[PDB]
RNA sequence: AUUGAAAUC
RNA sequence: UAGUA
RNA sequence: UGAAUACGUUCCCGGGCCUUGUACACACCGCCCGUCACGCCAUGGGAGCGGGCUCUACCCGAAGUCGCCGGGAGCCUACGGGCAGGCGCCGAGGGUAGGGCCCGUGACUGGGGCGAAGUCGUAACAAGGUAGCUGUACCGGAAGGUGCGGCUGGAUCUUUCU
RNA sequence: UGUGGACCCGCCCCUUGGGGUGUGUCCAAAGGGCUUUGCCCGCUUCCGGAUGGGCCCGCGUCCCAUCAGCUAGUUGGUGGGGUAAUGGCCCACCAAGGCGACGACGGGUAGCCGGUCUGAGAGGAUGGCCGGCCACAGGGGCACUGAGACACGGGCCCCACUCCUACGGGAGGCAGCAGUUAGGAAUCUUCCGCAAUGGGCGCAAGCCUGACGGAGCGACGCCGCUUGGAGGAAGAAGCCCUUCGGGGUGUAAACUCCUGAACCCGGGACGAAACCCCCGACGAGGGGACUGACGGUACCGGGGUAAUAGCGCCGGCCAACUCCGUGCCAGCAGCCGCGGUAAUACGGAGGGCGCGAGCGUUACCCGGAUUCACUGGGCGUAAAGGGCGUGUAGGCGGCCUGGGGCGUCCCAUGUGAAAGACCACGGCUCAACCGUGGGGGAGCGUGGGAUACGCUCAGGCUAGACGGUGGGAGAGGGUGGUGGAAUUCCCGGAGUAGCGGUGAAAUGCGCAGAUACCGGGAGGAACGCCGAUGGCGAAGGCAGCCACCUGGUCCACCCGUGACGCUGAGGCGCGAAAGCGUGGGGAGCAAACCGGAUUAGAUACCCGGGUAGUCCACGCCCUAAACGAUGCGCGCUAGGUCUCUGGGUCUCCUGGGGGCCGAAGCUAACGCGUUAAGCGCGCCGCCUGGGGAGUACGGCCGCAAGGCUGAAACUCAAAGGAAUUGACGGGGGCCCGCACAAGCGGUGGAGCAUGUGGU
């Protein structure tokens, strides 16, 4: 645009919105879970994928996801909730954190032990 | 009308010498003339000189090449090969002597034109002056 | 059973 | 009909 | 032992070269659009019911500063005056009537996005089998079809699906 | 009592209420202690200094125009009050004013700065801690006291809330330090000391200080350091691979000597020399004593134990691979994407890579993102040129001279606190931390200077623009009039059995005589050939012929004016078709509709009819593939060829328009290429991934239909442009094969043989 334009108009700030209402930010927010489904997922995949409805201390009431092997979770189970999406499953966009409140640790997890949150083990050890 | 002359100059002068040109005619003015000594004096082009032109004053514009050249394409290079606007009517560009612009580490003009006349970035730098910074070539 | 399936016996 | 070059 | 027939290349099937247009490249057994149905998500309209901000009019108005009185009506007085007290203006805020406005809930209701293999067709991409698109206007389960005008962003000198 | 100071009035200087001055009036005070006649702590009036502050002004300070008009103390005046003091700060009276596209008013959001983070920078984001200014002290008013307050631990009233209450009434305010609770992913000790620094009162001794100086708890951050050092096999065991020979963990352990974190003993700080007392004189200077919370800590010496390692990762981006397990399951996944019985991508193993008292994860910021492009972007076909004009404000502005010195440049000087950042040199054994010193800087005030460029003022020019005269082509527009070919209807003649229509048909029309033919008449719409690759118009658009009324444009002469120019937000006007209102008109054509067909169906394509509408008057609507998908203007940059309209000296030359080809250059390409998409200046308008959506809300316009302006949640890793090689086409051209046609003999029917399906 001309100058007198620029002068006139301005350029206009790019502001992209937060893909994450967890609400305040917070890194985490506290759950009460409330369905504890099964879902399918899309595109070219298919296996039946472990989810909880959870009501928020944000107000909001949103559908995330349980990571790991198997889980101890139900309709007044109480979880952490970090943000983190699915990919294969829309409208997924935050996860469970294994290791707090009424979400038990991963047994017998052995590799990956500080996510899905499971403590070293006493084997030769 | 003809919004800018001197940048219809710059312009006359990059036009004619990308068709490899021996001369140009540009309507005169004084303010022309200066910056076409600088021109000449730095050795850009060969020189100028007035004329008139059905009854009206014209400058006459000398322009300069490179030796012919090897391979395939043997046009020369070019003596001028940037000329380009910067103070401009829809906006001017004004430096003091501390923020003149250093062209091409060294090899290359900033006519530019302040209280003490028309003069080169080395030229104003020395006088210590700074002003409307007109154009650069290279 | 058929191709890994969905459908189908 | 879906995944698959 | 021993035939018949071939004009010809318009048609059907397979194929070779040039050129064309393509939204195909799993390469036409290709792609692909809309209704209806199933699930998840967010969302518009919304009568009433509830809560907040707010402007205009009238009225009530604490505290307090300021103004008036301050009397044969109280207290102090050196008689000048002072204090108690009373009247008023303004004034936090409150009340009634009227508007404008935000939030919540909202029966009822509109479409929308997304979701491996549901339903009816076949609109579009090849001249997509009635070129297509288009503003508008009627019409129709659907995609659409017609009318009028426009544009080339069109090729040519027996019937649907995978 | 009046050094003095206050106020009225006058005079002088100065220049807003500053000094000075003369009469007149008015205004001071406090005492206490002694080492007691000579000191000390105080008191009163004045001028000054220092420090702190009040009020005024210029400039700077986020988002929404889907907030466009706002304002009655409102703008100004005169005179009052009020204050330390200006001022509608408040009040009476007069006047009719003030503000706003340079964004008033309204809505949202936010304490601001030094600085912090990031970035090559420009810039973006941020304002915790430390330092500066502001505001607030449960919410809302108010004043009192005072040098200062409209006062967090002062006062009054109203509201909410908690507690005491003999129900009348009271009390209260941690956004001080700790600490309790609640919300929350999350944020500490109800610690020691006034020893140091600072503050308040006191002459002092001292008393007070959750300011502060320390300790405690958090790997929350930064820095330092330990978990050993040197020997130690062609290499133990175990565990992993294995083409069964071997390869790996691996000098790693074992074990040999060595040092000696932890821990025990001994000693043990600096931080603190003042105030105070004594000499001197209550001074200067000298002397002297008291005082350590941290702490029995730091540090020194002596002794002395081999004494902690975890987390993430190994498909690509990105450093690191093998075996088992598992089979679109279980699961992974930042993005592309891994998993369907051989998975370096899942889970375990061994091994490997990276960091290491940490390592990962989530959130938020700058980055990469020249992806809001000032530096530093774009719009023919990718997102993007307004449908066209007219012109308002605004932006921009030819050649020459002169004045001014606002823009702009230069020199001095003031300001730019400290902390921070930066460079040095020090101090804690290093560093982190800390200290001392140095070096910079935009921006702004002030004085002086330059005048090329931009501004402005004065005068000049004629190359831009406009006018004059003479000449030209044109479906440019408006009004009236008029002409012939065709269709439809009506009258007449003649004349007979069908016509029409399709792929084929049927509906339909016809013996009340149609079709086809000749004559006559009525009426509406559109104008064949000319006709073009043409012409005119700003667009939409404009087509028989005549006349009147009227717009634009081109050329020649070089006559006149003398920059009178370009663009143009908003405004106004025009704006095809369809549509709407009133009133006409109505021949042909034709949405809707009524029928005939076709089809698996056929709300369609084909056929027969047919209303609105198409036409005219007046008034609305205001949209489009309103297309060159290319805004307007000007200057510059090879040519060739065809063509419309001028002019000349008429092979051709010089304009103005319309086409194609193409130098240079441009472009992702295809293309554009003096009719630019080139090289450049000016102005406008527009874009910023796709879907949701030109939808919603809101405002404006419209009689309506609807138009203009125009989002978000949510979701996807794409959506796109041009070209490429293929494949394809109910596309084209050309070819071939027992492919079809031309033939001859057969299978399909029977019985049986054989193979298969199925049972
Ligand atoms: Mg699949
Ligand atoms: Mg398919
Ligand atoms: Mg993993
Ligand atoms: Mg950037
Ligand atoms: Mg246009
Ligand atoms: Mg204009
Ligand atoms: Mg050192
Ligand atoms: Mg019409
Ligand atoms: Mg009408
Ligand atoms: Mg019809
Ligand atoms: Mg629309």
């Amino acid at each position: 645009p001309t100058i007198n334009q620029l002068v006139r108009k301005g350029r206009e700030k790019v502001r992209k919105k937060s893909k994450v209402p967890a609400l305040k930010g917070a890194p985490f927010r506290r759950g009460v879970c409330t369905v504890v489904r099964t879902v399918t997922p899309k595109k070219p995949n298919s296996a039946l994928r472990k989810v909880a409805k959870v009501r928020l201390t944000s107000g909001y009431e949103v559908t995330a996801y349980i990571p790991g092997e198997g889980h101890n979770l139900q309709e007044h189970s109480v979880v952490l909730i970090r943000g983190g999406r699915v990919k294969d499953l829309p409208g997924v966009r935050y996860h469970i954190v294994r290791g707090v409140y009424d979400a038990a640790g991963v047994k017998d997890r052995k590799k990956s032990r500080s996510k899905y949150g499971t403590k070293k083990p006493k084997e030769a050890a | 009308m003809l919004t800018d002359p001197i940048a219809d100059m710059l312009t006359r002068i990059r036009n004619a010498t990308r068709v490899y040109k021996e001369s140009t005619d540009v309507p005169a003015s004084r303010f022309k003339e200066e910056i076409l000594r600088i021109l000449a004096r730095e050795g850009f082009i060969k020189g100028y000189e007035r004329v008139d032109v059905d009854g009206k004053p014209y400058l006459r514009v000398y322009l300069k090449y490179g030796p012919r050249r090897q391979g395939p394409d043997p046009r020369p290079e070019q003596v001028i090969h940037h000329i380009r606007r910067i103070s401009k009517p829809g906006r001017r560009v004004y430096v003091g002597v501390k923020e003149i612009p250093r062209v091409r580490r060294g090899l290359g003009i900033a006519i530019l034109s302040t209280s003490k006349g028309v003069l080169t970035d080395r030229e104003a730098r020395k006088l210590g002056v700074g002003g409307e910074l007109i154009c650069e070539v290279w």
